[PDB]
């Protein structure tokens, strides 16, 4: 069940700490892959359970176990960190997911390339320490806060996964339960308990009715239903495979962070750059199961997903050659200079290298005249807490904080779904537009309920099967993915003569290592690897290997080199545990085969917010803000230059003196403050008249450039403070009608502004010349 | 021998500069590594410049003292001394020390570009200056975990770059005869040091020499183009003296000047420094 | 568990500024210097940490800073059984009344040898209108039965009014008085008060049993009292020149209505004055030679009107003890009225219906004009008489403008602090302050503009004296004086006073210094 949505309305200046702050500010908030503030979404499942919890306690009569204390254990899944002791029931999953609450998409969209919008969305609170006894502001207490402006409408999906089998009267318990957790909450985010962060939330097609149907009926429930896990269901049917391999590529792209577990360590976990292929075998049952046998085609071997890894050059890239090596001071591929294949070249005269390691090289081929194109993965280390929930803030006995590396959003992949013809004629006789089905999203990764985890999944057209030259002379091994080989007692193990063994005979044919005292025949680095069995809710077995990119090359000893051989095992990939993505390889590559070290790498709007949409008047609050900032600067600009004072106002430093006097602008400055909106030009207007009238007072303008005449201009002329100020308001606006609607509205504004500006900042002249 | 003694005897010295924790039982630093060409310590993160920066001018100094040296350094390079680099991570405690020290790899690997940007007049082949170098960054949550990631994001405008590393250490008189000494003095460490204790000064009613939302306001313009960069520096400079001291054209109208082509400034590190030095 | 609160506690009604108000932001909406805080929608509001931390502060005085009660309401981050607060404290938007907006006062330094204002220190500070509104936005979760006793007091002193807010506490602002108190009870404890939480909006409690299970314990203060009129014209000068008239009193708002003002903060510096003169003259010092500054800080009038927050290799800084509130006329005009003045043109032409409405007798100049009476003043030239050329100019001379009693507040506490409980050295700041007082019953005070110039003269008709929870030796003086040289104080208790008085002018050490 999927489409309804939370959302947010904060009815006061509302921040989420990123747990630290930056530079000047003591304390910045969150913000997403937009730069854009917003809540995240283990924020927000942490406040709605709490004050669900609140509801447990009102039906449990402050039992802080019991019936209802079940019912919450079962809609947002139990905290197995907390319960303790011999706890035999296994820790139930959250049927409850939700996003992360963003601001509406058009208003996002319209901040696009407008950077000095995206931070007037935010501004500075101040606070500070009083000392008690001499009442003063506690010095090295003084603490600057940044808060987002008040009036965000935010909304974030939510999923329910309920069981199919769950009773019709249950399903009212929990949107009676999740209702009253909406109604109920109040506040989110930091200083909740000073005024920050004050909020209403909402489920979409939930009501009071969903609430009144709990007050009349509360007394009747039971304990939840217990737990079931969902089982495989094998059932024999498939073809035996028969060739050709048919090979459908998935892109995956990242809508969400992903958190995907290279090494778990205590409270952190490293994330890998790539996407493991066992990610996706629970959306190959979502999809394909109703077709084949998917578990009978995975348990013969029948089915291959690769990982997916980024794409480079409109295909997948390919993980840097261990044989490569960079100049240590001024070459490598980070650097597109000075790379060396290992196999094929000497290391030059007296200049030591360093081999690469991590990263992905895109294509390449037998002249490219230049380095393979570099890929890149972008990540962030997301942090978190714990509340202890009775003294409500994190502690070491509740574990305090913890954090995930991410792939942010936006980053983008491709694997290929490998099936052979037999399934391919089962799957498409049933469906010829299958390939159009594949087409989902779906969630992966850790944490996989909450903010992390959103990708895309797209099929595109038939990929070709791949084409290994041979080479009767040489055999060149390339390992495109992590490979897993048993030892000869099938323990674990890595010895690369294994691995001699396996591909010799599986090729039928004899190899020998390259025997050259400056050509490096061999370049590998073990691989050791986390897993669980979420079917069993243990740990896998700690896989041992070579990771990718790995290398190695041999002199072909006897025997032929069959090309067909090649292809297949490019398919099918070698060692164990193939078809969850491992053992993925390329043989006689032209990267390894290829001298590189005289090559080098290559060379490497917004529209507005109809006037109707709901968050215009939230957008229009952002527009002043960053309008005010913006004349603030440009009439201090103007009023920092001895001839623009002249040219607006006409004041100007001859010898000594100012003309006018001091006290004259004095005078003019203090009537001007009286100009809070354009109908006020009267006042100002009826001042210079007043004063033009009276000879003397007239003639103390004199020696100014016009200056009566230029400020009754300014105070009359609607254009006349732009044109002077001349400011291209286009990035500081996103409504429609914006810039007419807040000239008219600020017009006031400005020439105050601007007038203030210049007669202070003629002041500092003045000084210098006394 | 005579570098193991040398690496000891500076870190003697130079663990005086956690002055403010003498009182109490033991200093926040811990010694991992602490011989052959290395030293690899976690200590109190503040506090890391400035023990990093007197163990590196007590290192210098220290190998000069030993014939053990001496003899082989003269012939290797016609100065007494040798001379390290330093990459130095800032992190919170909760962050993954894996990660940490992984940049800090990478960070010490581009502070040894002296190696190449620094080189004896007239070598051939052409060789290596010594000349120490430091290389840091401050893991802020926002900044990434890598350094290109970390380095790409202070490259908003493609033809900008708000940083200007690596810092030289070496004193200028170590370095006066060098090819590139110019430079030298441009990235010299000092200029960092210098501008981040302009910020920490104060005006006599006790607040700092520049308010904090004025710092804010700057650190957004560096993001936004050249010309506005340049005059935001203008308006607050004409209000906040101080700022004077901080430009970098010398022609006193912005905060940026030329550099391989590129535009760089220190003024962003002195910002997000502003706390970290001992 | 989520926090097993027992009973939840909505705590609501309308707080009301007694006194103009400041919360200072970092910009804010006024282009001033010293710039309101404004909400993310540019609204006037209070901050709930500044509200929040005013409650807290008071609850300190009320419990002698017994912190493990402190932080059973209001948390603690440091404690392992503490941790978040129980009391709640949202943001309140202020509602500034119909037709009303942020005035601005201005400030300035008078430099002490000259008389004069001090370069560069004046200031234009903003302040909310008197009589704003803005929610009580308080929320209270009890993990126990019935409501914290100390929490009954709390709101007892902001029916009372004693609570403080905001800047400027010392000088004229920041006085809030709560009406329309309202406590909602929710028993979430049980399955009522949790469905009454979400659809019933509470169990409604009347406030008057709660009220009469407790005292008021207010803490130890003296209020003064100063009962006066305007012998000569009194007024502070509004900061800009009119058209008709030149010279216009200052008014403000106050709730519905315009009235005639005397900022508190002139009312204090006038004090200040003569008190630090007194000091100097005693001790013979001089101040022609020490820079603004430094003529400020001297002893006794340092901890009364408190000193800047100055960290020396210590803080010499301290918030004044003596607090003053702003005067108003008992006069007062509709917003639109005085704007008839202040637009007026010609001195006998439109200005006279103005003020003839202004005042209140459409129908009777005569009677405007022994309210408000324009002046006209020249300078002489003293070769040719007549008027000097350009030097003509007029007064709007608020001669016959009655004025409320001011209030002066003395907080006893704060002092017994600044002097580390050492009761008996209250008495010299003590004798001191009485004969500042004695010399403003003197007429020696002048108070606002002109006063050398036929204004700011005042009669003192009456003093009243009002000492709560005072030490036992200072008992006498709860007294109404009418007498100027205050000889209705008992003559023993002056005596006692004049000879602790003596004692420190034998020996004038820093006091506040144990």
């Amino acid at each position: 069940m999927r489409g309804i949505e939370i959302t947010i309305t904060m009815q006061s200046d509302w921040h989420v700490g990123t747990g630290m702050g930056r530079g000047e500010l003591d304390s910045v908030v969150q913000r997403d892959g937009d730069n854009l503030p917003y809540i995240p979404g283990k924020t927000l499942t942490g406040i709605l359970r709490d004050s669900c919890e609140q509801v447990a306690l009102g039906l449990d009569n402050g039992q802080t176990r019991g019936l209802w204390h079940g019912w919450i254990n079962f809609i947002f899944g139990d905290q197995p960190a907390l319960a303790q002791g011999a706890i035999e029931p296994e820790p139930r999953p959250a049927l409850i997911a939700i996003g992360s609450a963003h601001l509406d998409p058009k208003l996002k969209a319209a901040f696009q390339g407008k950077k000095q919008l995206q931070e007037a969305i935010a501004f500075m609170k101040p606070g500070v320490a009083i000392d008690a006894i001499t009442g003063t502001a506690k010095k090295d207490f003084l603490r600057f806060e940044e808060v987002v402006r008040l009036g965000a409408k935010l909304t974030a999906e939510v999923e329910l996964n309920l069981p199919d089998n769950l009773s019709e009267t249950n399903k009212k318990v929990i949107a009676g339960i999740l209702a009253s957790g909406a109604k109920l909450t109040e506040r989110l985010g930091g200083k909740r308990r000073r005024g920050n962060g004050r909020c209403e939330l909402k489920f979409s097609g939930y009501s009071d009715q969903q609430i009144q149907w709990l007050k009349d009926n509360y007394q009747s429930v039971d304990q939840p239903p217990k737990y079931q896990q969902n089982k495989l269901q094998s059932a024999g049917d498939n073809p035996e495979q028969q060739p050709p391999w048919h090979i459908i590529p998935l892109t995956i792209k990242t809508l969400s962070p992903v958190v995907l577990p290279a090494r778990t360590v205590g409270n952190v976990v490293e994330c890998l750059d790539y996407i493991p292929g066992r990610y996706l075998l629970g959306y190959i049952h979502k999809t394909l199961g109703e077709y084949f046998d998917v578990s009978q085609a995975i348990a013969a071997g029948d089915l291959i997903i690769t990982n997916a890894t980024i794409k480079i050059d409109g295909k997948a890239g390919r993980a840097t050659p261990f044989c490569l090596f960079g100049e240590k001071l001024d070459g490598g591929l980070g650097k597109g200079k000075g790379v060396y294949n290992r196999f094929q070249e000497s290391e030059p005269d007296g200049i030591q290298l360093k081999g690469e390691r991590g990263g992905y090289v895109g294509q390449f081929e037998q002249e490219q005249r230049n380095l393979p194109n570099t890929g890149k993965i972008n990540s962030e280390l997301f942090t978190h807490n714990t509340i202890q929930d009775d003294v409500q803030r994190p502690t070491s006995d509740v574990g305090g904080v913890y954090s995930y590396e991410a792939i942010i959003a936006g980053q983008t992949f491709v694997a290929e779904l490998r099936l052979p013809d037999s399934l391919v004629k089962q799957i498409t006789s049933k469906n010829k537009n299958w390939q159009a089905q594949l087409k989902a999203t779906i969630r992966i990764g850790q944490s996989k309920k909450d903010q992390y985890g959103k990708i895309e999944v797209t099929s595109g057209n038939s990929a070709d099967l791949p084409k290994p030259t041979g080479n009767n002379k040489t055999l060149s091994i390339w390992f495109l993915s992590d490979i897993l080989l048993r030892g000869d007692r099938l323990n674990f193990n890595a010895t690369p003569d294994d691995l001699k063994k396996y591909l010799e005979n599986a090729l039928d044919i004899k190899l020998k290592e390259r025997s050259d005292n400056d050509l490096i025949c061999i370049a590998l680095r073990s691989q050791r690897t986390e897993s669980w069995q979420v079917r069993w809710g243990l740990p896998r077995p700690s896989l041992v290997g070579w990771q990718a990119g790995s290398c190695l090359i041999y002199d072909i000893e006897s025997g032929t080199v069959n090309a067909e051989k090649l292809q297949e095992l490019m398919i099918t990939g070698i060692g164990d545990r193939c078809t969850e993505g491992y053992g993925q390889i390329g043989f006689n590559d032209p990267l390894l085969s290829a001298s590189l070290g005289k090559l080098t790498a290559k060379p490497k709007q917004s529209n507005p917010l109809p006037t109707n949409h709901p968050t215009q008047d939230y957008a229009r609050l952002i527009e002043k803000a960053a309008w005010r900032e913006a004349i603030q600067n440009k009439a201090l600009a103007l009023a920092s230059s001895r001839a623009k004072r002249e040219e607006i106002l006409g004041i100007k430093i001859m010898g000594k003196d100012s003309q006018p006097t001091m006290t004259q602008l004095g005078g003019f400055r203090s009537v001007l403050k009286r100009l809070h909106s354009r109908n006020n030009r009267d006042i100002v207007t009826g001042y210079l008249t007043a004063l033009e009238q009276v000879s003397n007072r007239k003639e103390k303008w004199s020696n100014t450039s016009q200056g009566l005449t230029k400020i009754r201009n300014l105070v009359t002329q609607e254009n006349l403070i732009w044109n002077h100020l001349d400011i291209d308001f286009s990035p500081l606006t996103i409504t429609q009608n914006g810039v007419n609607q807040l000239k008219s509205e600020l017009w006031a504004e400005a020439v105050r502004t601007l007038v203030d500006a210049i007669i202070r900042g003629h002041k500092r002249d003045l000084e210098k010349a006394q | 021998l005579a570098l193991d003694n040398c690496t000891i005897n500076a870190f003697k010295m130079a663990i005086a500069v956690f002055k403010e924790d003498s009182k109490k039982i033991d200093l926040p630093i811990v010694p991992l590594i602490l011989g052959g060409d290395d030293l690899t310590v976690i200590c109190r993160g503040d506090y890391a410049l400035e023990f990093t920066r007197e163990f590196l001018e007590a290192f210098e100094g220290q190998t000069e003292t030993h014939d053990d040296i001496k003899v082989i350094a003269q012939k290797a390079f016609g100065v007494d001394r040798l001379s390290a680099c330093a990459g130095i991570s800032i992190i919170k405690p909760h962050f993954p020390f894996s990660v940490a020290y992984t940049l800090a790899e990478r960070l010490i690997k581009s502070a040894k570009e002296v190696k190449q940007k620094v080189t004896v007049t007239n070598s051939s082949p052409i060789t290596p200056f010594p000349c120490s170098a430091i290389d840091f960054h401050i893991l802020y949550d926002s900044s990434g975990i890598d350094f290109d990631r970390i380095r790409e994001k202070l490259r908003p405008e493609d033809n900008t770059e708000l940083y200007n590393r690596p810092y030289v250490v070496t004193a200028a008189e170590n370095l006066s005869q060098a090819q590139g000494y110019e430079w030298s003095q441009a990235h010299s460490l000092q200029t960092l040091a210098d501008r981040v204790s302009y910020l920490r000064s104060e005006d006599g009613e006790g607040k700092s020499a520049l308010p904090s939302s004025q710092s804010h306001a700057l650190r957004t313009a560096l993001y936004l183009e050249k010309n506005e960069a340049d005059a935001q520096y203008s308006l607050i400079s004409q209000r906040y003296k101080i700022l004077k001291n901080f430009a970098e054209d010398g022609e006193n109208k912005s905060l940026f000047h030329l550099e391989n082509g590129k535009y760089v400034t220190r003024f962003l590190d002195a910002l997000d420094a502003k706390d970290f030095f001992a | 568990m989520a926090r097993k609160v027992t009973t939840r506690w909505k705590i609501t009604g309308t707080l009301i500024a007694e006194t103009p108000l400041h919360i200072g932001g970092v910009g804010g909406d006024a282009d001033t210097d010293l710039a309101l805080a404004v909400n993310g929608a540019g609204e006037y509001y209070v901050p709930g940490t500044s509200l929040a931390g005013a409650l807290r502060g008071w609850m300190t005085q009320l419990l002698n800073n017994d912190e493990s009660q402190i932080k059973d309401l209001w948390g603690d981050h440091l404690d392992a059984k503490r941790g978040a607060s129980f009391v709640i404290v949202d943001d309140a938007v202020i509602h500034i009344p119909n037709n009303a907006d942020v005035e601005i006062r201005e400030g300035v330094g008078i430099d002490r040898h000259f008389g004069t204002a001090a370069n560069g220190f004046k200031y234009s500070r903003a302040v909310i209108p008197k009589g704003s509104k803005f929610k009580l936005p308080l929320t209270f979760d009890s993990q126990d039965d019935g409501l914290p006793n100390a929490l009954i007091q709390l709101l007892c002193a902001l029916e009372a009014g004693d609570i403080r807010l905001g800047a400027a506490k010392t000088r004229g602002l920041g006085r809030i008085k709560l009406d329309d108190l309202k406590l909602k009870s929710f028993a979430l404890d049980k399955p009522e008060g949790i469905f009454s939480a979400l659809l019933d909006q509470g169990k409604k409690l009347d406030w008057n049993q709660l009220k009469a299970n407790v005292t008021y314990q207010s803490p130890p203060y003296l209020g003064i009292s100063i009962t006066w009129n305007p012998k000569d014209p009194v007024m502070v000068k509004a900061e800009g020149d009119g058209l008709a008239i030149d010279i216009l009193p200052l008014v403000s708002q106050v709730g519905s209505d315009v009235r005639f003002v005397i900022p508190g903060s002139s009312i204090k510096g006038i004090l200040r004055t003569q008190a630090e003169r007194i000091i100097r003259t005693i001790c013979q010092s001089n101040g022609s030679e020490k820079n603004f500054l430094e003529q400020l800080r001297i002893n006794l009038v340092n901890e009364l009107f408190g000193s800047a927050s100055l960290s020396q290799k210590i803080d010499l800084g301290k918030i004044g003890a003596l607090a003053v509130n702003d005067c108003f006329s008992s006069l007062s005009m509709t917003p639109d009225q005085w704007k008839a003045v202040e637009n007026a043109t010609e001195m006998t032409g439109n200005l006279q219906p103005a003020l003839k409405q202004a005042t209140g007798y459409p129908n009777n100049i005569s009677q405007a004009y022994k309210v408000l009476q324009p002046a006209m003043h020249v300078a002489v030239d003293r070769w040719t008489g007549g008027a000097a050329e350009g030097m003509l100019y007029s007064v709007l001379e608020p001669i016959g403008v009655t004025w409320e009693p001011i209030q002066v507040h003395l907080d006893i506490a704060r002092l017994k602090n600044y002097y580390h409980g050492k009761e008996e050295k209250l008495k010299p700041a003590i004798a001191l302050l009485l004969l500042v007082l004695r010399d403003l019953a003197n007429k020696k005070i002048p108070v606002g503009y002109g006063t050398n110039r036929g204004m700011g003269t005042i009669t003192v008709s009456q003093i009243t004296l009002n000492g709560k929870a005072l030490p036992t030796e200072l008992e006498p003086l709860n007294k109404t004086m009418t007498c100027p040289n205050l000889t209705d104080l008992d003559e023993a208790f002056r005596q006692d006073l004049s000879t602790a008085w003596k004692e420190w002018i034998a020996d004038p050490i820093d006091l506040c210094q144990q």
